[PDB]
């Protein structure tokens, strides 16, 4: 008959099924499955991944691809590319809105269920970024 | 004469006569020059009209990354390049 | 993800009286001095 | 293995690289990594 296949995984996690009150630091670069009642969820923000930019003078489109150390797994060097308003030529560059590619980031807060939380303890919370 | 040369005539134009005794080899000086910074990825224009110093360098490539100073983009993406973090 | 803002500008006043010592004036009586000396019939630095 | 320190950075990330100051290669390949140049 381009964008890459993710994963999402079920089944028994064993020791790996926690809460937000029993991840602890342990628990740090694995894969856990928390459940839990969701208290806040924040507003669906566009991210910017490529840029995509014009230049009238030469008329040509360049780009630009931008990451964070959240959408790896594995750390990489941090090295931030500036927003391109210029070409190496010194021509002004106008922002191809449309072109650009924005993913959709959204974070979430899970906390311990009321029906599993001790009955008088202030509950723990969780970030989670989708 | 070149022996009445005296501090009265520094930064002035003086004519003088004489003889060469030696020509050194063409070195190659920067007269426009593109500079990229390392990890900003800034990129920079520097224009030389002044070539005729000697022992020093009268332009020299900026300390710092002029990104941050100039506030170009509007999202402006504590982060900082280094010393000297321009290659040209 | 806007672009740099740009800045222009455009002559509409006499502004202040020109001086000789400015930088301008100097530039112009040269370029004066380029285009208009005559050695015995000819622009000889605009021919140059 | 010392953990008691509140309001402070009793073990930080060296301030400048250590590959200088080691020699560890016989090669040793002036270059400066910069100021905090190391990522967790
Ligand atoms: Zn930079």
């Amino acid at each position: 008959p381009r964008h890459p296949w993710k994963l999402s995984f079920k089944g028994s996690f064993g020791a790996h099924a926690l809460s937000p009150r029993t991840l602890t630091a342990q628990h740090l670069n694995k894969l856990v499955s928390v459940e839990g009642i969701v208290t806040k969820t924040s507003l669906v923000r566009p991210k910017l991944i490529r840029s995509v930019h014009y230049a009238a003078k030469t008329g040509r489109f360049h780009y630009r691809d931008y990451t964070d150390a959240t959408t790896t797994l594995t750390t990489r060097i941090p090295t931030p590319a500036i927003y391109p308003t210029e070409d190496t030529e010194g021509n002004k560059l106008t922002t191809e809105y449309g072109y650009s590619t924005f993913i959709d980031h959204q974070r979430i807060t899970v906390q311990e269920m009321p029906e599993m939380a001790p009955a008088g303890q202030l509950p723990r919370s969780i970030d989670v970024i989708l | 004469p070149l022996r009445d040369l005296d501090s009265e005539h520094v930064s002035k134009i003086v004519r003088l006569s004489g003889i060469i005794i030696s020509t050194s080899v063409l070195s190659s000086r920067a007269t426009y020059l593109s500079i990229m910074c390392r990890n900003c990825r800034h990129t920079t224009s520097i224009t030389i009209n002044n070539f005729n110093s000697i022992t020093g360098n009268t332009v020299s490539l900026p300390r710092s990354c002029l990104s941050t100073i100039e506030s170009e983009s509007s999202m402006a993406n504590k982060k900082n390049c280094g010393p000297d973090p321009y290659i040209i | 993800s806007f672009d740099r803002p740009e800045i222009y500008s455009a002559p509409v006043l006499q502004g202040e009286s020109p001086n000789d010592d400015d930088n301008t004036e100097i530039i112009k009586s040269f370029k004066n001095f380029i285009l208009e000396f005559r050695l015995d019939s000819q622009f000889i630095y605009r021919d140059q």
